């Protein structure tokens, strides 16, 4: 009561908040009336039952008709960044595995080998979560800045704005790629990795693969809009990004080339065996399909109609199935 | 005492290597005065107390 | 082009398997004996004569000028002006990637593994093509075992090449425990 | 007063004492340091013998590393000696053996030698092959090639059919 | 119930794992056998046995020989310490044997 | 650590430079909106 | 681009997993030298 | 009182001086049992909890 | 060192050893083989040749008998250059025969090549030249602890001897 | 193929069998040890400021009053120890001239490369044991420091200190080499040509080429 | 069922194991056994489904 419960209460309270409706609990905490009907527990429960869908609509409306918020965007993409952060690294390792030394370090040239190589260092800074903060920072960069400057905009404008910001923040992406593929702990951190690159090669070394990253980004944005709209042509766009996938693979190899982490140089990367261009294509598509970015600010009119229509259909459940049709209401 | 000797030994090696002829006393006596005074006053206080 | 005979004037010990370099020389000479035509050389009565020195049989190669832990240097090739060519070539590779896969699949349909021959009999012993030389062949199981060992060596090379002297933590643990025991003795 | 605990191997203890006494005898000829007196010398302190082991500690370590050969280590002799020398000097730099008995110095050096040998063997018997781990078996299984269908590769007119060609390409790629 | 249920579970789990042998080392004169066994939390625990006491005993029922794990090439060998009334279990696989 | 300092300083300047541009644009838009609100009131 | 999953390998592993506890089950239920009459 | 048997001495608490406890050579070694024991023991505890 | 602290010391050491060689407990069997296995073989019997050929299928032969007559320094240097490289076939294992013939050559080779990973001696009763030629080398490798002895009976089982020899050399390998 | 080339280069470097790189041949390759000092300095400053704030405010606990001085002292001691370790002259590379009588070396001091040339092989000497370092107290310009050193040493103005007391923080990770008039630390973890390295350390001169 | 059977047939065929069902080669067009096993696996369950439903 004086040495355990005070420290254990926050844990239980946090546990309950996740497992209980905060809005519904807040309504029930206030009991009585001030002169207006509908404050009783029965009426509050009925309201709270529909408040789940109302709050979802309000949150969706805020993300579209109000300035984007970093916390809201991160919350929507929490799984892609919080729990499955290491999935990005293994995908990066698989893409660059063609010109890496992993195959000589108890690993195979497949997604299973890439997973083992990442997990051989554990789960923390040298393992699964290596580069996770850089992934979070990169997400807080161009993907979030682009939303601010392209809220409620067309596909073409979104691609242009995203391309501009990705170029602006590109050096961060190169550093993250080097950290992901740094399997021997050569680099002690992002600043250390950047310092080594600048000291050995020029500042231009950080912008390797930019023009092949921009083109792939444009294809990804087009695919993202198609799936958000829900049109039948989403599968056709999914093929388009799959066809453009080797652009991403080349980008990763160029970033990872010209450094002790790789066995090849920039010139040799271009003339790499063509049978490994589609390295990790299926894992990449699966990960994106399950964890596609939930950028509601870029949703078009059709996507907004789809979401509202879905909420409205759910809202219809609050009628009595056996309601009598009376001549007089 | 050991730290001062090592610092003096290191400074002597560096100055001979670089041909400076001047010892970096600013580094050798990094905190000698503070440490010596702190120990001395503590010992004096303990002797007076006990 | 399967049976050939080589004669060494005591320069090669046949009581033990031939070296990789020796086999490479044999393959390099057979490839000439076939493509360049043949004067009936390579039979038991008219074998191929070779005088192999210690350097040829043992020394691997030359041109060991690779610089370990090095970075490619930019800002000298005018990356700003030269990036256009790389981007165009990369776009060409991506566009042609599906086409190359389709072409390769067609080649597989019209091609068979048995079409090419890789077995050569040398000095009454069977050998199979290996990278750029020959490899002794005695049984299918033995060949698969050799491939497994080769794959194992390639796979675990980096793990076996660990740092012997990276024992900072181990020394610290030993020092702490002994010092504690030293205090007990004192 | 005597427990059921395995004692550290004493194979190299006589050699360590012999080397240490010989070097110390080069500087203290009248110290009476002999291998035959190890059972009794180990009970005395260096102060009683009038020997300042601190000054000669580094020389003893260098001579021990160069002289002693350990066959239980998984590393070659040159690497084993270098690692042993680096390990012992670091550990003994912060240890003062002057005020303790000779046996502690000898036992301490023997303990370091054995631990280095065990660490060289990854804390496993050098004479036991052992069983491959899950990763080793998994990698070996994956490393194995695929035989495919030999019937399709058999040279026959029927194998020239487009359908048979398609099956051969799909299954023997 | 909570205190004794936990105690019984942990104590009996240890007894089940006690028979199996993790490591076995002879003495210099091959007069004693030092055996490392599983501890309650899965760590190493040391014990000492005499080679003379150790003995491989046949089953009391003579029809149960075919049911012994030793029938399999990769089975388990049950060696009994006749002084301490303890059992030592060794894998038959030669990989684990010197 | 001169290279590291330059890289860190360059990164701070670039991020700070973007921050100034973002706030300046936001300042203009807010000023225009505030003027329109005052006229409407 | 090494090949990954193979059903035949998976089936073999499943067989090994199911056969792993057979030796221990036999030892537990087998008779012992003692005859507690 | 119980240790003071009338006709036979109880064994000495310390091992006989004849025995030498110097380590020899390893006969049997199955280190993976420790990992198996830890896995099973923790699994049952979590399941029991 | 101390009975009470042995358990704690062993546990801490095992945890820390992972830093030097990660996942050593999972890849312990693989690590028994060195990166560049250099083997010195003593034995000139017909059975010994068969065992050598079977055990060293993927290794490269180095005939040191051709170097007889030259000075030890040159012989050691030539052998080191032979066994300090990897061919295009990725065969990093070399086994030497008829060398070294004396301690001086043996020590010189070890210094140049940082020691030989293995020194295999196949004691065949039907061999009478190996002892007369390379007795000094055998003694040196016995002193340095790199010598592995595997007695072979000519009338034994070839398969069993190969299996035992493979296990012993794998155990006897050193980094 | 690329890995094989790198693996061969790694093997050559480890064995120290490099060829003649022009006018001089590299026969030694070592690296120094770097320790963290800024984190300890920041931690010590934070503890010092925190202790001052607690005294000024008076709202601290007994627990933190006990802990803060210990953390500050521990950080301060580590900072001094790391600074001494970092500033240890450590031999990084050593080259031998064609004639075999002259040696060039580059040394690292707190990450700073210093190149020394024209070092006769006859002057090189590796200290197997603990040498003695001479300290001249007359050089010190501080009366208090001079008095303290004399009292501790118990000797004249020139005091000889055995290296055993100093190897804890001076050469704990290596030996001591005499590069003519100066002395440098030779780490154990290094790649070098043992045949040539031993002779030059002993003072013997190798044959030309 | 068709997807699982097709996956199983391909995986074992890759390893060199083919179920000894159906003639190895066709009587008229010489189609290989693997091709007909895929055809039978695709069509037979569909016919059974239609027969079962009717
Ligand atoms: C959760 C509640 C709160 C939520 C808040 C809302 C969320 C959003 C908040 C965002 C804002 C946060 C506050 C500000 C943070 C600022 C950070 C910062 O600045 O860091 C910089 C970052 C720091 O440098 P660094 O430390 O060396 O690099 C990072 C290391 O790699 C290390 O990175 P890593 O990825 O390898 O890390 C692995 C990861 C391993 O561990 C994990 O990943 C664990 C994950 C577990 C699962 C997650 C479960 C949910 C979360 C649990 C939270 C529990 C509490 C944790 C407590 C942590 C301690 C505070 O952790 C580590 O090991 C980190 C190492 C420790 C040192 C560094 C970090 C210190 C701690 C700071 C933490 C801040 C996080 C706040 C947000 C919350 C995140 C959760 O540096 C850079 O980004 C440098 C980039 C340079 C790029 C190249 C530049 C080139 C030149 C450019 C030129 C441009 C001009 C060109 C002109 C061209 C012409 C036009
Ligand atoms: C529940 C079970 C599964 C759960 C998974 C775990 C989930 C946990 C939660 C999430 C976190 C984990 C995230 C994922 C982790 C990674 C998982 C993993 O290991 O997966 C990889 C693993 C393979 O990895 P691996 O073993 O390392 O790869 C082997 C080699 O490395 C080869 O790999 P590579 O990287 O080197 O790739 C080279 C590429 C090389 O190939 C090429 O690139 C070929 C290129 C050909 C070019 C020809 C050009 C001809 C000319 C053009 C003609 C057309 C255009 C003409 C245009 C004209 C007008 C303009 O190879 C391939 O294409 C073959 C890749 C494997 C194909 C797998 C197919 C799975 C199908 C599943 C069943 C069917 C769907 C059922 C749907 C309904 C289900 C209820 O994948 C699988 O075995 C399957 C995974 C599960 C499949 C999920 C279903 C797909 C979902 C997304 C797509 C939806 C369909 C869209 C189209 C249709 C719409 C109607
Ligand atoms: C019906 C409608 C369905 C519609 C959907 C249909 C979709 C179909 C898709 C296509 C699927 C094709 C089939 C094959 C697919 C295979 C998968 C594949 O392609 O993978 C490629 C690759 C293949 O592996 P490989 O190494 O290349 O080669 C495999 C060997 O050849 C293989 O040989 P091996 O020797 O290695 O064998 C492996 C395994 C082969 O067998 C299998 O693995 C098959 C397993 C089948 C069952 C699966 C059920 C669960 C499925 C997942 C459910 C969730 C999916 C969600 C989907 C997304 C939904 C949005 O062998 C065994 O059987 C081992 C024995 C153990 C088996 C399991 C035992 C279960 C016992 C249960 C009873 C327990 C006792 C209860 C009673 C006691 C009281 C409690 O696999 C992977 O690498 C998979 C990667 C998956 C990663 C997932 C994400 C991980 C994220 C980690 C996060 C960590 C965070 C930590 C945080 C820490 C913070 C502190
Ligand atoms: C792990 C906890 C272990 C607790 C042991 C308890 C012993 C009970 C014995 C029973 C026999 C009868 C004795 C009389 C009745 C006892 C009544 C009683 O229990 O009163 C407790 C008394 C009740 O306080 P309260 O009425 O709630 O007042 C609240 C104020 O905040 C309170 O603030 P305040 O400043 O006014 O506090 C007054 C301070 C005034 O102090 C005194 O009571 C008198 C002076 C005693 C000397 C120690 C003072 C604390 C200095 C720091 C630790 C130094 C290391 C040596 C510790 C020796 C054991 C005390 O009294 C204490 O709290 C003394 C204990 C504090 C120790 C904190 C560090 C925990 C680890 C300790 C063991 C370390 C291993 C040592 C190995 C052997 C070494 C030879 O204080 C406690 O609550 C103590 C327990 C607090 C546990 C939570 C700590 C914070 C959260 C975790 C932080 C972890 C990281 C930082 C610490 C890391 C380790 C250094
Ligand atoms: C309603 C339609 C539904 C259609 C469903 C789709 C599947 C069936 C049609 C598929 C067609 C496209 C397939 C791809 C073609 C690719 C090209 C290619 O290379 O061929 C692939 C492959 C043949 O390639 P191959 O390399 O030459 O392989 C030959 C191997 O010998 C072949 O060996 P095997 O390994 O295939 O095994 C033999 C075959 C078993 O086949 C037999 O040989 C069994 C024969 C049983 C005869 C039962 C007595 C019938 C009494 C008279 C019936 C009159 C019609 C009554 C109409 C009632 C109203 C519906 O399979 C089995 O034994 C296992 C299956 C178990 C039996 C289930 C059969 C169900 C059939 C359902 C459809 C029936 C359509 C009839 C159309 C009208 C016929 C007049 O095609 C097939 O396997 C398809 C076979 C379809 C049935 C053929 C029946 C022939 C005997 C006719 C007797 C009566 C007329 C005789 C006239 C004589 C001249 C004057
Ligand atoms: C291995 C260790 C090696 C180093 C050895 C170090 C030797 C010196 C040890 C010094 C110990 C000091 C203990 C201080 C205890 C806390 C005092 C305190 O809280 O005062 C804050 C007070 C009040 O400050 P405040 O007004 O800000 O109040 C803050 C309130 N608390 C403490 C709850 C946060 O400040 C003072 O003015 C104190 C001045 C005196 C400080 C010394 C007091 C010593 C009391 C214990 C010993 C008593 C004598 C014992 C018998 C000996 C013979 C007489």
């Amino acid at each position: 009561a004086n040495f355990v419960i005070p420290y254990l209460k926050p844990v239980a309270d946090f546990w309950n908040s996740l497992c209980i409706d905060q809005h519904q609990d807040s309504l029930f905490q206030f009991k009585g009336q001030t002169g207006s009907l509908g404050t009783d527990w029965t009426s509050k429960y009925l309201r709270s039952e529909q408040d789940v869908y109302n709050h979802k609509y309000l949150q969706y409306h805020k993300r579209v008709h109000e300035a984007p918020e970093l916390t809201d965007v991160i919350s929507d993409n929490v799984y892609r960044l919080t729990l499955f952060a290491g999935v990005e690294r293994v995908l990066s390792v698989r893409q660059a595995q063609a010109i890496l030394k992993t195959q000589f370090a108890g690993a195979t040239e497949n997604i299973s080998g890439a997973f083992q190589t990442v997990l051989n260092g554990g789960i923390f800074r040298r393992g699964y979560f290596r580069g996770a903060l850089l992934n979070l920072l990169q997400f807080c960069g161009a993907p979030y800045q682009s939303l601010i400057w392209s809220r409620n905009s067309g596909i073409t404008n979104q691609v242009i704005v995203s391309s501009i910001f990705e170029a602006f923040f590109y050096p961060l992406d190169t550093v993250k790629t080097l950290i992901y593929n740094d399997v021997q702990g050569k680099y002690k951190g992002a600043f250390h990795c950047a310092s080594q690159v600048v000291q050995n090669a020029g500042w231009s070394r950080l912008y390797a693969g930019i023009f092949q990253k921009l083109i792939f980004n444009s294809a990804l944005i087009f695919h993202l809009n198609q799936v958000w709209d829900g049109s039948s042509q989403q599968w056709a766009s999914l093929a388009l990004v799959a066809a453009a996938y080797p652009l991403l693979v080349l980008k990763t190899r160029f970033q990872v080339a010209g450094t002790p982490l790789a066995l090849a140089t920039s010139n040799e990367v271009l003339k790499v065996n063509r049978k490994t261009l589609y390295a990790g294509l299926v894992p990449y598509l699966i990960f994106n399909t399950l964890f596609a970015y939930e950028f509601a600010a870029w949703h078009s009119s059709t996507a907004q109609e789809r979401v509202i229509g879905g909420l409205q259909n759910a809202m219809k459940q609050f009628s009595s199935p056996a309601a009598e049709q009376v001549w007089s209401s | 005492y050991n730290h001062l000797v090592i610092k003096y030994y290191q400074s002597f090696i560096c100055n001979t290597l670089i041909n400076k002829k001047k010892l970096e006393f600013n580094y050798i006596l990094s905190s000698f005065k503070f440490i010596k005074e702190l120990n001395n006053i503590i010992i004096i206080s303990l002797n007076k107390l006990f | 082009s399967r049976i050939y005979w080589f004669d060494f004037n005591g320069t090669v010990n046949e009581n033990l398997p031939l070296n990789y370099n020796v086999l490479k020389i044999c393959r390099n000479e057979i490839n000439k004996l076939e493509k360049l035509n043949e004067n009936n050389l390579g039979t038991q009565k008219n074998p191929i004569k070779l005088n192999l020195s210690f350097e040829d049989k043992h020394y691997n190669t030359n041109n060991l000028v690779l610089d370990l832990n090095s970075y490619e240097t930019f800002n000298s090739k005018n990356f700003i002006s030269s990036i256009f060519d790389k981007t165009f070539e990369s776009l060409n590779t991506v566009l042609m990637a599906p086409i190359y896969s389709f072409l390769e699949f067609k080649l597989k349909l019209s091609s068979t593994k048995i079409n090419t021959n890789h077995y050569y009999v040398i000095n009454g012993k069977l050998y199979i093509t290996y990278n750029d030389s020959f490899k002794l062949f005695t049984t299918i199981n033995d060949y698969f075992n050799d491939l497994n060992e080769l794959s194992n060596t390639k796979l675990f090379f980096l793990y076996r090449s660990f740092n012997i002297y990276n024992i900072k933590l181990n020394s610290l643990v030993d020092f702490v425990f002994l010092k504690l025991i030293l205090f007990i003795h004192l | 007063n005597r427990t059921h605990d395995k004692v550290i191997s004493q194979t190299y203890v006589p050699a360590i004492a012999n080397i240490a006494f010989t070097h110390l005898s080069k500087k203290y000829p009248q110290a009476g340091l002999k291998v035959d007196q190890l059972n009794t010398l180990k009970e005395k302190t260096w102060n009683d013998l009038g020997v300042n082991i601190e000054h000669e500690k580094q020389e003893i370590l260098v001579e021990l590393s160069e002289q002693i050969f350990v066959k239980e280590s998984k590393l070659r002799w040159v690497h084993e000696q270098r690692q042993r020398l680096a390990h012992t000097t670091y550990v003994f730099s912060g240890l003062e053996f002057q005020n303790v008995k000779v046996g502690f110095f000898i036992d301490s050096y023997n303990f370091l030698l054995q631990e280095l040998a065990h660490r060289s063997n990854l804390y496993q018997s050098k004479d036991i092959v052992g069983e491959k781990s899950f990763h080793e078996k998994h990698l070996e299984q994956q490393t194995a090639p695929y035989s495919g269908v030999k019937s399709l590769e058999e040279p026959v007119s029927q194998n020239k059919s487009f359908i048979n060609s398609l099956m051969r390409a799909i299954h023997n790629h | 119930v909570a205190i004794y249920a936990t105690y019984i579970a942990l104590s009996y789990i240890n007894n089940i794992w006690k028979d199996y042998v993790v490591r076995a080392q002879f003495s210099k004169d091959k007069e004693l056998l030092f055996v490392t066994r599983v501890s309650p939390f899965g760590t190493t625990e040391e014990e000492v046995y005499e080679v003379a006491h150790l003995e491989h005993l046949p089953p009391s029922v003579r029809s149960g020989v075919k049911d012994l794990s030793a029938q399999d090439a990769d089975g388990l060998v049950d060696v009994t310490c006749m002084s301490s009334q303890r059992s030592l279990v060794f894998y038959k696989g030669d990989q684990y044997w010197n | 650590s001169n290279v590291t300092g330059k890289v860190a300083l360059a990164t701070l300047g670039a991020l700070t430079g973007y921050g100034a541009f973002y706030h300046y644009n936001q300042y203009l838009n807010l000023s225009a909106r505030w003027q329109q609100i005052q006229e409407n009131i | 681009s090494s090949k990954g999953f193979n059903l035949a390998n998976a089936v073999n592993t499943v067989k090994s997993t199911l056969n792993a506890p057979i030796k221990h089950i036999k030892r537990n239920i087998e008779p012992t030298g003692s005859n507690y009459s | 009182n119980y240790l003071d048997q009338p006709f036979v001495k109880v064994p000495n608490a310390n091992p006989n001086a004849s025995l030498n406890f110097e380590e020899g050579e390893v006969l049997y070694e199955n280190t993976r049992l420790l990992e198996w024991a830890k896995f099973w023991n923790y699994s049952v505890v979590v399941g029991y909890l | 060192m101390n009975n009470t602290f042995k358990f704690l010391h062993q546990v801490i050491s095992k945890l820390t050893l992972k830093a030097q060689v990660p996942n050593y407990g999972q890849y312990s069997h693989s690590l028994k083989r060195p990166i560049n296995p250099k083997v010195v073989v003593f034995g000139n019997s017909s059975r010994a040749y068969e065992l050598i050929s079977s055990q060293f299928r993927n290794f490269n032969h180095v005939n040191g008998l051709e170097l007889k007559g030259q000075e030890d320094n040159i012989q050691a240097n030539k052998v080191a250059q032979s066994v300090l490289s990897i061919n295009d076939g990725f065969q990093d294992g070399y086994y030497i025969t008829d060398f070294p013939q004396n301690s001086k050559q043996a020590e010189r080779l070890d210094l140049i090549t940082d020691g030989v990973n293995l020194a295999l001696y196949i004691k065949d009763p039907s061999d009478k030249v190996t002892v007369t030629r390379q007795q000094e080398a055998i003694d040196y490798y016995r002193k340095t602890g790199a010598l592995v002895e595997f007695e072979v009976d000519p009338r034994g089982d070839l398969e069993e001897q190969v299996k035992q020899l493979s296990n012993q050399v794998l155990n006897g390998y050193k980094h | 193929l690329a890995f094989i080339k790198e693996a061969n280069e790694m093997i050559q470097q480890n064995t120290g069998n490099l060829p003649w790189d022009g006018g001089k041949k590299k026969i030694f390759q070592g690296q120094a040890n770097k320790y963290l000092e800024t984190p300890y300095y920041l931690l010590a400053a934070l503890s010092g400021l925190g202790l001052l704030y607690f005294l000024y405010s008076g709202d601290a606990k007994y627990k933190t009053l006990v802990l803060t001085p210990v953390v500050g002292i521990a950080a301060f001691v580590l900072l001094r120890r790391n600074q001494i370790l970092n500033r240890v002259p450590t031999l990084t590379e050593l080259f031998l001239h064609k004639d075999g009588k002259f040696v060039d070396a580059v040394v690292s001091v707190n990450g700073q490369l210093i190149s020394k040339n024209d070092i006769p092989v006859s002057t090189l000497k590796l200290y197997r044991g603990d040498h003695t370092v001479k300290v001249n107290l007359n050089d010190f310009e501080d009366a208090s420091a001079k008095k303290f050193l004399a009292q501790q040493s118990g000797q004249e103005g020139v005091i000889n200190v055995h290296f055993s007391k100093l190897r804890n923080l001076a050469a704990r990770n290596g030996q001591v080499l005499n590069l003519g008039d100066t002395e440098v630390v030779v780490p154990f973890e290094n790649q070098a040509n043992r045949i040539i390295l031993k002779q030059i350390f002993k003072g013997v001169e190798v044959l030309p080429s | 069922f068709t997807a699982v059977s097709w996956f199983s047939i391909y995986q074992f065929a890759r390893k060199g194991a083919v179920l000894p069902v159906l003639r190895e080669y066709g009587r008229y067009f010489g189609t290989h056994r693997l091709f007909r096993q895929y055809l039978h696996t695709l069509v037979l369950p569909l016919l059974y489904t239609e027969y079962a439903l009717n």
